[PDB]
């Protein structure tokens, strides 16, 4: 993708000049771009565009917050400061979500007295399995 | 849910309204951030679209 180094310099600078308002934008396109390669990995990148679209966008937000305070003496590289950022924000993201829709599942199979007789077996099974495993975390 | 016998249907509109909601929530909480614009740009893309 980009350089590791001319992005320490970039956010030297930045460093520099909020020793003093904005940031250049350099890094801020790096910081789209290396969420976006992350992005593509093979952990994610596996099922769902929908919630990509948002994943990335948390994942960008929680980066331009925590650009705030990266030490340059230590820690010598931004790139996987940035890099393991953006992935907490990722399993954040998607932890919310997955509950989320569990909470669909759960708040559905309480609802078994809807008309007349004749029900179904097959199906409830496997939403209050889910709504188990889910539950299991 | 609309739950009316049988398989159940997901009533998926809420959905965008969520994601959709939940993008304006981010532009303004990036705007209160000052953020380079350029990726300010890209939040209000990500709102037009949804």
């Amino acid at each position: 993708y980009v350089n590791n180094k001319e992005l320490l310099q970039a956010i030297i600078d930045w460093k520099t000049e909020l020793a003093n308002v904005r940031q250049n934008d350099t890094i801020g396109l790096a910081i789209m771009l290396i969420a976006e390669g992350l992005s593509k990995r093979f952990n994610f990148s596996g099922y769902t565009q929908s919630w990509k679209q948002e994943m990335i966008a948390d994942g960008i937000e929680a980066s331009i917050k925590g650009l705030h305070n990266f030490d340059e003496t230590k820690y010598k590289n931004p790139h996987a400061y940035i890099t393991q950022a953006c992935f907490n924000a990722f399993v954040q993201r998607i932890k919310k979500e997955r509950k989320e829709v569990a909470k669909k599942y759960s708040y559905f199979v309480h609802n078994v007295y809807d008309s007349r007789d004749d029900d179904m077996v097959a199906l409830v099974d496997e939403t209050f399995i889910q709504d188990i495993y889910d539950k299991m975390t | 849910v609309p739950l009316d016998g049988g398989r159940f249907a997901t009533s998926d509109l809420n959905d965008l309204y969520r994601r959709v909601i939940n993008r304006n929530n981010r532009l303004k909480r990036l705007l209160d951030l000052a953020a380079p614009d350029i990726i300010v740009r890209n939040e209000k893309r990500m709102l037009q679209e949804a």
